[PDB]
């Protein structure tokens, strides 16, 4: 004859926390952006 | 005895081949040289300096000793 | 003339010399005249683990009459290397000329 499904925990959990709020944060979001965009 | 004799009758008749003066002219009117190998080398004096060429600083493995 | 060129050793004191020959040397004599110097290290590392690879090479010959006097030195600077970004590295070479008196200017 003739769909990304999501964590709801996991995405409330990565927006709970912030970078950006000062440097010391920042920094540690750049070394972990910066491997894991690698790795 | 054979092969000295075979050798030098045969080179006798490839050796008289005709003309053989124009190439000698030919030959020596580029008296540029062929052209010489490349370095790297002094301005003033040409000493050689040393190269970072790839294929040969792929090669090169060092390491650090502590003094005495 | 052989007895000249054998010396006793002082094993390493960081740098290394070799001498430098000229194409026609002296009747009666051995050709060498200059001396070339050369250094390598690595200054800037805290235990082992370096910063700034360095090296300088000298050729110095001296006499009464001339002087011949070049130099070459090498930096190397390394910006990142995977995993932590790609490989990035660069490289600051310099270079002088001096050779009296014959020339009266010098070569950067
Ligand atoms: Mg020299």
């Amino acid at each position: 004859s003739k769909q990304f499904i999501y964590s709801k925990r996991w995405k409330s959990i990565f927006s709970k926390i912030q970078p950006l709020q000062n440097g010391t944060t920042r920094k540690s979001y750049q070394l972990f952006r910066n491997v894991a965009k690698q790795i | 005895a054979v092969k000295v004799a075979l050798g030098v009758a045969f080179a006798f008749w490839w050796t008289s081949g005709p003309g053989a003066d124009e190439e000698m002219d030919a030959k020596a009117q580029q008296e540029p040289d062929r052209r010489s190998q490349y370095t790297r080398h002094y301005a003033f004096k040409g000493r050689g300096r040393k190269e970072f060429l790839r294929s040969d600083m792929k090669n090169d493995a060092n390491e650090l000793v502590p003094t005495r | 003339y052989s007895h000249r060129h054998a010396y006793a050793e002082a094993a390493d004191a960081g740098v290394t010399v070799i001498p430098s020959q000229d194409y026609y040397g002296p009747e009666h004599d051995d050709p060498l005249n200059g001396i070339v110097f050369q250094y390598e290290a690595q200054p800037f590392s805290r235990h082992g683990w370096g910063g700034v690879p360095f090296d300088l090479t000298v050729c110095c010959e001296k006499d009464k009459t001339s002087l011949c006097l070049q130099g070459e030195t090498h930096v190397s600077l390394v910006h990142s290397v995977p995993p932590f970004g790609p490989r990035h590295i660069t490289q600051v070479t310099g270079s002088w000329e001096v050779l009296r008196p014959n020339i009266k200017d010098v070569m950067y």
